[PDB]
């Protein structure tokens, strides 16, 4: 939308980009549509970057006759998930793919059946963080993070939250229905304002230590 | 850095009288050095996709590494680094050996006429001439005016007869140099509004005038390096590069040649 | 079990190194002498003389 | 000089040094004077190397007027923090600065306001260990480590333990007032004698795996 | 508040303030004296540039000599812009024509 | 890296110059009876006055 | 990367001349030397008795 203000310095980084170099683990995968989930999904959302994903199944069979050919090792994932399969990242790898209203529009969404890179271990990862309980929250250096499941009950989801959004919380208190990513730390302090249903603040970009 | 400080006095001459002698006494000062770092990483497929839109990914990231380090160095030049915690780095606006800020005669250049603005510069030069007892002549000394970007446009204030502030400055002080900087706009946050600053100082003092072994250098910026390539690490599908720089801040060596105003 | 060192643990590099001394020296300036610019200078007599008339 | 005894072998390493090569993570920081803490420090000590440190705040503002320049991303630490930040190490980085009496005197502490490197992950790190139970203790290969906070009550600190010392303990016999470091192991054998207040045996330096 | 019922110095201050904003919005990256700035102004207020001091200095002479590269244009669409409580408000727009490639790496 | 002899010699020269300038501005022992006098201390001078402003 | 020797005597100089002053009926000469004592670099190889 063009630069309407001149600042003294540039932004540290963008969500989905690695910000520090160190030990790292990532695997490829393919995306399943939410409609294919058998017990139906109570929480829905797009396949947006910088959001958690869950394991779905194995698609390495590649055949239908009596002798099958296993020529590759592949896995497929779902946006919400209950079996953690990393966080989507590295936006420079993919393409715009266009948008519904018009192409050439900014978006982090990815179509179903596309291939992405999901990070399990990362020294520094810029992500988009959310807030729970609809109250002002200060994270500071060492809080934990969790992500919304597909099957989150509507009672525990009063604030409309995406399918796989990342939510930070203090050690003592955690929202009732969430899945905690083991051994993850906030690393970068951040403050978030109060929230309301339908008017959730998107939060601010933040560094992450996935493992 | 060190100081010399000689001493000695004379008496009347005599054939068989005692001979007076001279001596000296030195002192020293210290500062600290700070280092910064910034790097980059590029994958193989990222470059291929970037060339589709006629953009060089590796070169763009390399340029930002140099720019990011320059911003770190530039900020240290104006403000000290961790001066409150205990680090002895300091900067242009934070040096401890400075004459300290003062309130100008005119309350502010805003809502001030031609006479008010011209009076402020005259007082600053008078203090500079009083502080150094006729050692420097402002007429032919090559003095520098710092000023601020929010106040640099007030030099075009004109009288009803067409005479401007800049006309008086050029004729009275032909060797004066005028600059500006955004870092001098918001300085101390007096009540609820930023306070613009004005710094007047001499660029250099002649060796014959003083006798110092070094140059004049009233203000000096201590930079060890501006851009150093640490190394390149090559991996299977990517490579990483590192860069660094070093600086020590600003040092004021002749506090008697500096005049500063706090409020506009 | 880890054996005992024979020297006290310490930081190796002393601060007397790692220092850069600027080549110059700053000298005190004091006031100026300007009688010649006011009334000029003239050489009349010689050393070990007495009076001028 | 100063060598009055001859032993059969060299020491494996010194505290604050890396003993093995592998995955590792480190961050820089600036040390805050312990007197700056508001609720006051019940446990005190110097900024000795190979001691745990805690996050204190952000000092990246670098300005005094209404606009400020975010030149760098820096973190500020204290000797003891509830949020774990790292362990000071790599003594070759710093300068001796001598001591108060005379220069060229062995010193092993850093002054306030100085920089340092703190470790969050290390395959092998030599650190000094302490006994927190005032009794004989044998650690063995697999154990856990903890560090003293400043807010440790004197009732739980009958032994005069320092501000940020590291304490080893068994799986189910952790002391009451310490803070555990997750996924930390001793990965080496060591034995400590009986202990008492005022006659605190400093223990023996031992290898330790941070993460 | 308004160029109407304002003297020569008052009108000059408004133009000075507009030039100051350009040097402030961009953090001292462009100097207005060598940028070929264009002044939009309004039809109902373009005639106020002829205000003169008793000595004989006009507003237009001050602009034409201090900023030789400035261009003055008039347009009727800028007379009634926002249609205030009961009167129209005349607008004034100041902008730079071109930006050099040395200023920014575009 | 400092030469003491050169510094002392320069200080001696500067002190002699200062003495000469002081004698030039103010006379030497004019009250005692010595006839030296100076720019601002000559007994036969019209004495100071006050300006209108 | 040292000579060992356990003990060492640190002598800056044995014999140097400062200057000569000549007078009407005599002259004077001055001399000087410097030392720093003894240093024991390997105290693990010394056995000493006070009695006997």
């Amino acid at each position: 939308m063009f630069q309407k203000q001149v600042y003294r310095q540039y932004t540290p980084g963008f969500p989905g980009d690695l910000i520090e170099d160190g030990p790292k683990r990532a695997r490829p995968g393919r995306i399943m549509s939410l409609s294919a989930v058998n017990p139906a999904a109570t929480a829905t959302g797009p396949n947006r970057a910088s959001r958690a994903f869950g394991y779905a199944g194995d698609v390495s069979a590649l055949g239908e006759g009596q002798p099958k050919t296993i020529a590759a090792r592949a896995s497929e994932v779902v946006i919400g998930g209950a079996n953690f399969f990393g966080v989507l990242g590295h936006p420079k790898h993919y393409a715009l793919f266009g948008s519904a209203g018009d192409s050439l529009a900014p978006s982090y969404d990815l179509p179903d059946g596309a291939e992405g890179e999901f990070f399990d271990m990362a020294t520094g990862l810029v992500v988009e963080i959310f807030n729970g309980a609809a109250a002002a929250l200060d994270l500071d250096y060492g809080d934990l993070v969790a992500y919304v499941p597909n099957n989150l009950a509507t009672a525990d989801d009063a604030l409309g939250l995406p399918a796989g959004a990342l939510v930070g919380f203090k050690t003592g208190s955690m929202p009732t229905g969430l899945v905690q990513i083991p051994n993850a730390r906030i690393v970068n302090a951040i403050s978030l304002p109060a929230q309301s249903a339908g008017n959730l603040v998107a939060g601010v970009t933040i560094v992450q230590l996935t493992q | 850095q060190g100081i010399v400080e000689p001493a000695g006095t004379a008496v009347e001459y005599g054939d068989h009288t005692n001979i007076p002698l001279t001596s000296w006494n030195a002192n020293f000062e210290r500062r600290t050095i700070v280092r910064g770092e910034l790097g980059m990483m590029v994958g193989t497929l990222e470059e291929g996709r970037a060339s589709a839109i006629r953009l060089n990914s590796a070169e763009t990231k390399r340029q930002q590494a140099a720019i990011g380090l320059e911003t770190f160095r530039n900020a240290i030049g104006f403000y000290g680094w961790q001066s409150g915690l205990g680090n002895r780095t300091y900067g242009f606006l934070n040096d401890p050996n400075l004459p300290a800020f003062q309130t100008p005669p005119s309350q502010g250049w805003s809502t001030a006429d031609w006479a008010g603005i011209i009076g402020d510069i005259r007082e600053a030069v008078r203090q500079l001439r009083i502080q150094s007892q006729d050692q420097i002549d402002p007429k032919a000394e090559k003095i520098t005016l710092a000023l601020a970007t929010s106040k640099v446009d007030y030099l075009s204030v004109t009288t009803p007869y067409g005479i401007s502030v800049s006309d008086w400055i050029e004729q009275t002080y032909p060797k004066m140099r005028i600059v500006s900087a955004p870092e001098l706009s918001g300085v101390q946050m007096k009540n609820q509004e930023p306070e613009d600053a004005l710094v007047l100082f001499v660029e250099d003092v002649n060796a014959a005038v003083d006798g110092s072994t070094d140059g004049g250098s009233v203000f000096s910026q201590l930079v060890q390096s501006k851009f150093i390539t640490l190394g390149v690490e090559k991996r299977a599908k990517s490579y990483v590069e590192d860069f660094s720089n070093g600086t020590a801040g600003a040092l004021c060596k002749r506090p008697w040649a500096v005049v500063r105003y706090l409020g506009i | 079990n880890f054996t005992a060192p024979v020297t006290t643990p310490s930081i190796p590099t002393p601060i007397q190194f790692l220092q850069t001394w600027l080549p110059g020296f700053v000298k005190v300036m004091t006031a100026a002498r300007k009688i010649d610019e006011i009334i000029g200078i003239d050489t009349v007599g010689s050393w070990e003389d007495q009076e001028i008339v």
